[PDB]
């Protein structure tokens, strides 16, 4: 009653759009009356499906039980089985929220080709969706992989000046590092016959052919998050691709990195997990650190931002490979924080600036507050919620992450805190040059923040506010989910 | 069937008169036989009866469930092929009458299914030269059929030479097993395979590893394949590789019942040099044919993987990856042979020659075909997206079955060889898909009326004139949805897979 | 209503039965969320303790005080693949 | 008390102490280092032939040429090819097993040798780094268990009993470690201290 | 509404000015899209283009759908997180230990009053709060037993 | 005007917000406990839930 209806009710959006559109397409010269005002009508019809997407999932998160352990809403479909836990039906729920948003994003600045556009978007937000919702490894890797073939045409199509760079570095680095992780499945399938997660958590497997999968799995899921030093990808990808593209890869893809975790490592090779912790720490502290310290010296734009999300996720990964509640529980509050904070300083950098300006150099702006004071409360606002500043969902999350860190680790863990220095150097930095001295000399003045742009930041605003004050909204869901991913054998 | 029937076209052919219409409708007669060859095979050959293996013709040929599937898949591949000879693929004349001016075409592809479908069922080394000869044979023919273009005889030329060697290499593996054993019979040898030289089975899988182009003798194929016209490219190409690949891995079944580690580690190093130039081969290429070569050669050395390790995963892995690959290669070239309605004329720098043999010859040649036609250039999207190996698209089963077979039989280099290569050649992979779509929003406000497909007049300004035939675009339609939905039966089909035994039984 | 933990020991199963697998695997989750509830309500005590004692916390709190930190340890979420997957006796 | 940390290495068959006779490294080392230098010194002379044979027909020079070796490289590949075998022997014998270190070195160090032969006009450090290259890939296929496993592999030990194929049962613990591709539903938790050992959470809090 | 005799007036006074950059009661329903011909359409196209070019960031289509279909569907939402009947683990680990607590003293007098006026939205509100309520026996029997059943499920020692 | 569309949105959340937690807080009294909610559906427990996994894991065995 969810994937099944997920499914085909967006498959059959698609051939919607698919027959509207196409159907004059014979040489006929025509005009049309679809075709009018920028394919508004195509639009429009594609918006409507994201938020009927979002009503799916919310039938079945009515008969949710947060005291049932164990998957939820087990389905069979075309010969895979699909189940919700705590876990993954709050990934779910920011998933098809983003929808919506990142369609609404390129709502009139594209140079044309809509409904392809918004077919591409629908169909990335259900595949990432519909990879939190399956129940064994090949079929995690379907769905892991299937979203790079819309994505490399979305970011070559409607992208910036280095599009084919960046469609290079997305499909090659994303692709070459999933093969691995391939290898570790391949291997399950061969010597257990089935990569089903229930089946292959009870099983326990030899301390070196357990080291050989966590390295496997963990080139896979390192690339995607990303850590350092396979992460150069991501900040080419971010100033290259449309905003859209933007928003759901900060959003929902580097958070499935986190997922995977999760699902492919804690539950089945949780011997190796122990013993790979030192190490994913010190990784990942050298990635926060170093992500930070390199933010300092960029001189674009959209890059800041993509560095940025770097250091927030190295977090993650430090939370969620903490063997206790606390830090599995804030790893996963700040991914979904971070979902929304993530978009909207895209949006604010790369759909309201460079929509008005076109150019993502740093050095032509300068005390914006004057002719734009919308705009700057939003920037202010969003960069203090980047920052960790409490009565936000980031500091939520980032605290418990750095207090689960260091129950871990009480002295390499305690490194995670230097993260509340760090993300306030760069952030603050670009947003006290955007708002500080006089106005740009390279700026003519303009139209402040729209109605349109005023309602992204509002609505990525509020759950930020909302989960920051009243985190236990995600708390109870979670609570019993995650209390099974901890291996210890107190005597 | 097949050869009560090519007699009557022979005859036929030689009587009527010699025109561009008769020779196609004799093309459609070819399909029919085809068709009916089909119909006769699927009627007394079954799955169940073949199990065990049944001897014919004083035990000179022996058909089991293994070699009958690769029969069933040769006759429909060849279906598919004889339809773009029996129908218009542009719908212009300058264009399709190539087709149509070689009467023999139909006659000779013919004579290559009779040898494509009798050589996995070979069951002594006597006959087993024969066929290889009379596939061999028929093959340069075809290269040759176009005899007043130069490439065309220059590339069967090349064929003869290098296949009249690798003829040899596989008559002196024969005569050498003659000369150990003084038996003839496959599987009187088998009674001996525990005190015959075991390298000399090696040598006659040398000279079989030259016919499909496997590394080192890789440069023959790629030159070939290019000049080659491209409705002779599609079908050498591909026709030679569905035979020879089952019977190399028949043959491989035998040479694992003394399982020598050393006869593996040379078949693992020529398989391990044909990633390396499979991958990076293709990284600096213009020609498309010539792309697709390399893509081919890269292709095979996966199906080795599987051939090699030869277990009951193998069976499922080969099936099923000869079977699909066979489906996109035919798409590929398919799209490939239609989209040259959509070549600007030219109305000059670097001097390019076109010639009618080839109209498309070069990747930029398929420059803007997201805007010529979207549902075109989407199917080729997802045939590309399928030689990558992006599930859950066709090509990512195939390889996601080969690698189950090479890890579960210990080839650890090789998985993580082949998982590097198919990265390096995703490179190339992602060139065509750029060339098609990565400018449809710089050149979505531009105007094209010198275009091939401008040319053709219309009927009344009034019908809804459609730019591409019913049966070549109905093709690629089906194909494509295929390559895309298989998801839908994959576990069906691969449970068909299940019951494909090669004297298994228990 | 309340529903009630299946009370079901890892020792005293075949792990092939799944649903016997994920009672235990359940039961033992349940226990060690009481654990933690009632180190809440003891922590309760202590604050109780510490507010109306003043200056006298040291005395008038003293055992619970050291029955906090004495619990604190070891009543926390531990999971159970630890002890599915471990025996003790060997 | 060592450090725990993973061990990803692929199952080798391993031989008892005072097995592994030695590798005599000279005779081997010498073997490769005459037999090359003989071919490519033999198939030198057989191309020269082949230029006299003819020399206005540009085909068959053109792929003449590609096959021609430099004198540095007649001279340079049978030293390194010598090298390669003396010191792959000479380091297994140390180690009384083949490595992917000592592979690593013998491929690395080899290789540097052969460069500074037939690759002069280079800069030293262009030839380091692709005599690391080189080392490094060979290391890779010496990890990887050269070109099979062979009865390492889960095939083999599924025939030898070794594998999963009767399944799994918890009330059956056994104290030796299980085999590289057997997997268990219950392990002893003394095997758990040694792998991971006491602190964070194992035994003690 | 097409109003085909609309677009006639209208298109005659665009063809009424040759020079260009030198109505509102206008609307198209559903069927507007799909069922007109081709005569019809291509006269209301020729208008908008001109239209629009003899000209702030207001009526763009989406207003009406996000305010329908979004903003209602995050209100859902927020509903479900504030007004729906959910027990978390934790919830439901401190009703556990009361009722273990009653199931193990059923002698006690005392005990017993406590816990029946103790009302369930008061039960996770043990300790020293704003509602007057007796409690104090109800946490001494929980520090002087302990109803946790941890060492049952651990047969095997050491 | 200090009643214009923008400065009357925050204040109509908070007293739909808070009417609707009194209608739910006096929804609860009568109702035995349970939420302005129930009439959408009620949350499935272990007894059902347990049934499909049995049958989920006997499938994968
Ligand atoms: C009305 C007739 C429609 C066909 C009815 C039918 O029997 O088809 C099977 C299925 C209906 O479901 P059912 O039979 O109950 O069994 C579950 C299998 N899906 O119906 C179907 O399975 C149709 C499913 C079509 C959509 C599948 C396309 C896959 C989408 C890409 C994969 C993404 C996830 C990986
Ligand atoms: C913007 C700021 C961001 C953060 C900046 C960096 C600060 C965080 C990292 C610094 C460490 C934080 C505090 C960790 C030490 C706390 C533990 C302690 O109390 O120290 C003593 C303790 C030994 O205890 P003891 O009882 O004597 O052991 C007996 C064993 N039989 O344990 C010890 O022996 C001490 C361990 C060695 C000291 C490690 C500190 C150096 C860390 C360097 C990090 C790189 C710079
Ligand atoms: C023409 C397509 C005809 C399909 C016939 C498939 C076939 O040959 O039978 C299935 C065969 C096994 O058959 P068998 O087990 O021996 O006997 C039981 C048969 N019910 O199994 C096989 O070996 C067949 C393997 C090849 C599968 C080909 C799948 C169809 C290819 C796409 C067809 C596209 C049709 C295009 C139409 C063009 C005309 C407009
Ligand atoms: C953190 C993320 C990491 C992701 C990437 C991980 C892999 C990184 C690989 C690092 C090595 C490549 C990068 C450095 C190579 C640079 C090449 C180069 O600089 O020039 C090519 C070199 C000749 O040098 P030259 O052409 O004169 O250039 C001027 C130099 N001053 O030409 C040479 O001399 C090269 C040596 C000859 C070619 C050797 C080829 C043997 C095989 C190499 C491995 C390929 C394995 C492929 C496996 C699948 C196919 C089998
Ligand atoms: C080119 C130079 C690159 C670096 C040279 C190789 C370094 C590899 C290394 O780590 O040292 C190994 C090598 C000795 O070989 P080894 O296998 O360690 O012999 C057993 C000694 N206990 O040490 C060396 O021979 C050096
Ligand atoms: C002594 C007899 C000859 C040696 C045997 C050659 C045949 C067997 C090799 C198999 C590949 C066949 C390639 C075609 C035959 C090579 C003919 C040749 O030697 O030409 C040399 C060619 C041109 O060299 P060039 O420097 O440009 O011209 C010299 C002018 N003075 O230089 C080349 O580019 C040729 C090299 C082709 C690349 C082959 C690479 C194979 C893969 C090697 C790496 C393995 C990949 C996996 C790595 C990890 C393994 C664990
Ligand atoms: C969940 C399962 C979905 C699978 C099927 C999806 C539809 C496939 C396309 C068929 C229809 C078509 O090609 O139509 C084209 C449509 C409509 O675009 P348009 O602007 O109207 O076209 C231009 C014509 N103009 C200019 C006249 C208006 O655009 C698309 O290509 C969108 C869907 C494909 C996105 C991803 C492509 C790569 C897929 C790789 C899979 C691994
Ligand atoms: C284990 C974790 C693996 C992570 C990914 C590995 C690295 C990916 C590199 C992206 C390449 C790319 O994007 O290909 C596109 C780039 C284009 O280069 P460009 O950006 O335009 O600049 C260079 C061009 N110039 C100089 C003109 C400006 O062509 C290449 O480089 C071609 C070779 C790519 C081979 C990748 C194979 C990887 C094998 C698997 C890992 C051993
Ligand atoms: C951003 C880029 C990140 C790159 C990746 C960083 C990973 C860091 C891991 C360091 C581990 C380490 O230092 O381990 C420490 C061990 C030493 O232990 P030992 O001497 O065996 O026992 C110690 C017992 N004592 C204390 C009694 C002597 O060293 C090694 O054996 C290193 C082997 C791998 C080297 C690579
Ligand atoms: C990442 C893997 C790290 C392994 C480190 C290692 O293998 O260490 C490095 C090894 C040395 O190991 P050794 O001397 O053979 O054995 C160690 C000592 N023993 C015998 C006591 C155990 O040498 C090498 O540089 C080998 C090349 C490393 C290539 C790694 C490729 C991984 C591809 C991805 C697989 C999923
Ligand atoms: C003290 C701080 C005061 C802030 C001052 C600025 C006002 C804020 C503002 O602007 O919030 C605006 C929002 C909604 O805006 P809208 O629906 O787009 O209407 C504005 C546009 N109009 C005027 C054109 C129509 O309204 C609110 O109150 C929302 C309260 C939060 C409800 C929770 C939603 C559920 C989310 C998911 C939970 C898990």
């Amino acid at each position: 009653m969810l994937v099944q209806n997920l499914i085909i009710f967006n498959i059959i959006g698609i051939v919607l759009l698919v027959l509207l559109n196409n159907n004059n397409n014979g040489i006929l010269n025509k005009k049309s009356l679809l075709t009018i005002k920028n394919e508004l009508k195509l639009k429009q019809i594609g918006l409507i499906i994201s938020i009927i997407n979002i009503l799916i999932i919310i039938e079945n998160w009515i008969g949710f039980n947060s005291n049932y352990y164990g998957f939820q809403n087990i389905e069979r479909f075309l010969n895979i089985y699909w189940g919700i836990d705590g876990i993954s039906l709050l990934l779910v729920l920011l998933t098809l929220i983003l929808g919506p948003i990142a369609i609404l994003s390129n709502w009139k600045n594209l140079k044309g080709y809509y409904t392809y556009y918004v077919i591409s978007i629908n169909m990335l937000v259900i595949l990432m969706a519909l990879n939190f919702i399956c129940l064994d490894l090949v079929s995690f890797y379907i769905l892991f992989e299937s979203t790079l073939a819309p994505l490399f045409l979305l970011i070559g199509i409607y992208g910036a000046n280095n599009k084919n760079k960046a469609a290079y570095y997305v499909l090659i680095y994303t692709l070459a590092s999933s093969l691995f992780m391939l290898l570790s499945i391949v291997i399950y399938y061969i010597i257990i016959n089935s990569t089903d997660y229930i089946y292959i958590n009870n099983i326990i497997l030899s301390i070196n052919l357990q080291s050989l999968l966590f390295i496997g799995i963990i080139i896979g899921i390192a690339v995607k998050t990303p850590l350092m030093p396979v992460h150069t990808w991501l900040p080419t990808v971010h100033s290259e691709s449309p905003l859209g593209g933007s928003i759901l890869l900060a959003g929902v893809i580097l958070k499935l990195a986190i997922y995977g975790v999760i699902r492919l490592l804690l539950p089945n090779l949780s011997e190796i997990s122990m013993m790979f912790t030192p190490i994913i720490y010190i990784i990942s502290i050298l990635t926060l650190i170093y992500s930070s310290l390199i933010t300092l010296k960029q001189t674009d734009l959209k890059v800041i931002i993509a560095y940025s999300s770097i250091s927030h996720l190295a977090v993650c990964m430090i939370g969620i490979f903490a063997n206790n509640l606390i830090g599995i529980n804030g790893s996963l509050i700040l991914c979904l924080a971070h979902g929304f904070v993530s978009p909207a300083l895209f949006i604010l950098v790369g759909g309201i600036l460079y929509d008005r300006y076109h150019n993502r150099l740093i050095n032509y702006y300068q005390g914006l507050s004057t002719f734009m004071p919308i705009f700057s409360i939003y920037l202010v606002v969003f960069s203090f919620c980047n920052t960790g500043t409490p009565l936000s969902g980031n500091f939520v999350g980032e605290f418990l992450s750095i207090t689960g860190a260091v129950i871990r680790h009480p002295i390499i863990g305690s490194l995670t805190a230097a993260s509340v220095l760090l993300s306030a150097c760069y952030q603050m930095k670009l947003t006290n040059r955007l708002t500080g001295s006089v106005f740009s000399q390279y700026l003519h003045i303009t139209n402040d923040v729209t109605n349109r742009e005023i309602f992204l930041l509002n609505w990525l605003l509020i759950p930020t506010i909302i989960i920051g004050i009243y985190p236990s909204f995600v708390t109870n869901i979670l609570n019993l989910a995650s209390s099974t991913l901890i291996y210890s054998v107190l005597i | 069937m097949l050869f009560t029937s090519l007699l009557l076209i022979i005859v036929y052919g030689s009587l009527v008169n010699k025109s561009h219409l008769l020779t196609k409708l004799i093309n459609r007669l070819g399909l029919i036989i085809i068709i009916y060859t089909l119909l006769i095979h699927l009627n007394i050959n079954t799955l169940e009866n073949l199990s065990i293996g049944i001897n014919m013709f004083n035990n000179l040929l022996l058909i089991n469930s293994f070699n009958n599937t690769i029969i069933e898949l040769i006759l429909i591949i060849c279906i598919l092929y004889v339809l773009l000879i029996s129908f218009n693929i542009t719908g212009l004349s300058i264009i399709d009458n190539l087709n149509y001016s070689k009467r023999t075409f139909i006659v000779i592809v013919l004579f290559n299914i009779i040898g494509l479908t009798l050589l996995p069922l070979v069951n002594d080394i006597m006959i087993l030269f024969i066929i290889i000869e009379l596939q061999s044979y028929s093959l340069y023919l075809l290269t040759a059929i176009f005899n007043e273009s130069h490439n065309s005889t220059k590339s069967a030329l090349y064929y003869f030479i290098v296949g009249s060697i690798a003829s040899f290499i596989i008559l002196d593996a024969t005569v050498s097993i003659y000369d150990d054993l003084g038996l003839t019979n496959i599987q009187y040898i088998l009674m001996y395979i525990d005190k015959l030289e075991i390298f000399d089975l090696l040598c006659l899988l040398f000279g079989l590893f030259i016919k499909i182009g496997l590394a080192p003798f890789y440069s023959y194929s790629i030159t070939i394949y290019s000049l080659s016209p491209t409705i002779i490219t599609n079908y050498i190409s591909l026709m030679p590789k569905l035979s020879i690949l089952t019977l190399i891995y028949i043959i491989m079944h035998y040479i694992n019942i003394v399982n020598n580690t050393d006869l593996n580690y040379v078949i693992s190093f020529l398989i391990l040099i044909s990633m390396f130039i499979g991958s990076f081969g293709g990284l600096n290429v213009i020609r498309i044919k010539t792309l697709l070569a390399y893509s081919s050669l890269l292709n095979v050395s996966y199906m080795l993987l599987a051939i090699l390790s030869n277990s009951n995963e193998s069976i499922i892995a080969y099936i099923y990856y000869i079977i699909q690959y066979s489906l996109t290669h035919i798409n590929i070239f398919s799209i490939i042979l239609v989209i040259s309605i959509y070549l600007p004329i030219m109305n000059n720098m670097l001097n390019v020659m076109i010639t009618k043999y080839s109209p498309i010859e070069y990747i930029n040649q398929l420059k803007n075909l997201f805007i010529n036609n979207i549902f075109i250039a989407i199917a080729l999207c997802i045939s590309i997206f399928s030689l990558i190996g992006i599930p859950p698209l066709t090509g990512f089963y195939g390889k996601y079955l080969v690698l189950i077979s090479g890890l579960n039989n210990g080839y650890v280099l090789l998985s993580i060889v082949l998982i590097i290569a198919s990265s390096i050649s995703t490179v190339y992979y992602a060139t065509i898909l750029k060339v098609l779509s990565f400018d449809t929003l710089s050149f979505k406000d531009i105007i094209s009326n010198n275009l091939i497909i401008n040319t053709s007049p219309e009927n009344n300004n009034n019908e809804i004139k459609p730019e591409i035939s019913n049966v070549i675009s109905y093709v690629i339609s089906s194909l494509t949805l295929i390559i895309l939905l298989i998801i839908i039966q994959y576990e069906n089909i691969v449970k068909g897979a299940y019951l494909v035994l090669l004297y298994n039984w228990v | 209503d309340h529903v009630r933990s299946p009370n079901v020991s890892f020792d005293d199963i075949d792990y092939n039965n799944s649903q016997d697998l994920h009672n235990a695997q359940e039961s033992l989750l349940r226990e060690q969320w009481i654990r933690v509830s009632a180190l809440k309500v003891c922590r309760k005590a202590l604050e109780s303790c510490y507010k109306t004692s003043g200056p006298n916390h040291y005395e008038d709190c003293r055992e619970i005080a050291e029955k906090y930190l004495n619990m604190l340890p070891d009543h926390r979420i531990q999971g159970f693949l630890g002890y599915q997957k471990n025996d003790p006796s060997k | 008390e060592q450090f725990h940390l993973p061990q990803p290495f692929w199952p080798t068959t391993k031989t008892k102490e005072g097995e592994y006779v030695p590798k005599d490294s000279i005779r081997e080392a010498s073997k490769v280092f005459i037999g090359s230098g003989v071919l490519l010194g033999g198939m030198h002379f057989r191309r020269l032939m082949q230029y006299k044979k003819g020399s206005a027909r540009p085909g068959l020079a053109k792929y003449l040429n590609l096959f021609s070796l430099s004198k540095s490289q007649l001279i340079g590949f049978p030293v390194a090819l010598g090298a390669f075998s003396f010191l792959s022997h000479s380091f297994a014998n140390l180690q009384e097993g083949q490595t992917a270190t000592g592979e690593f070195a013998a491929s690395s160090i080899a290789s540097l040798i052969g460069l500074s032969i037939f690759r002069t006009k280079k800069p030293l450090s262009s030839n380091v780094a692709i005599a690391v290259g080189m080392g490094s890939l060979f290391g890779f296929l010496t990890w990887a268990g050269n070109f099979n496993l062979g009865d390492n592999s889960y095939r083999a030990a599924l025939e030898a009993g070794n594998g999963n194929e009767g399944g799994f049962d918890n009330k059956v613990i056994k104290t030796e470690r299980q085999g590289f591709w057997e997997g268990v539903y219950r392990r002893p938790l003394s095997q758990t201290v040694e792998d991971l050992g006491e602190g964070r959470g194992i035994i003690t809090q | 509404a097409f109003n085909l005799q609309l677009e006639k007036e209208i298109r005659s006074k665009i063809d009424s000015l040759p020079k260009l950059n030198n109505v509102t009661n206008r609307k198209l329903s559903l069927t507007d899209y799909l069922f007109q011909n081709a005569a019809n359409q291509a006269l209301y196209v020729d208008n908008e283009a001109d239209l629009k070019e003899l000209d702030e960031n207001e009526n763009e289509g989406w207003e009406k759908i996000m305010y329908v279909g979004f903003v209602p569907t995050m209100i859902l939402i927020f509903a479900i997180v504030l007004f729906k009947d959910d027990k978390s683990i934790d919830e439901w680990a401190m009703d556990e230990l009361l009722l273990r607590l009653k199931e193990k003293n059923l002698s006690d007098v005392e005990l017993i009053d406590e816990l029946d006026k103790l009302s369930k939205s008061h039960v996770g509100k043990i300790g020293a709060s704003e509602i007057n309520k007796r409690d104090a026996v109800i946490i001494e029997r929980i520090l002087n037993g302990e109803y946790d059943q941890l060492s049952g499920l651990k047969k095997k020692e050491l | 005007n200090i009643f214009n569309k923008w400065n009357v949105t925050p204040f109509v959340w908070l007293f739909a917000t808070v009417g609707i937690f009194q209608w739910d807080k006096s929804h609860r009294e009568s109702h035995d406990g349970k939420g302005i909610l129930d009439f959408l559906g009620e949350i499935k427990v272990k007894e059902s839930l347990d049934t499909y996994f049995k049958e989920y894991q006997t499938k994968v065995a």
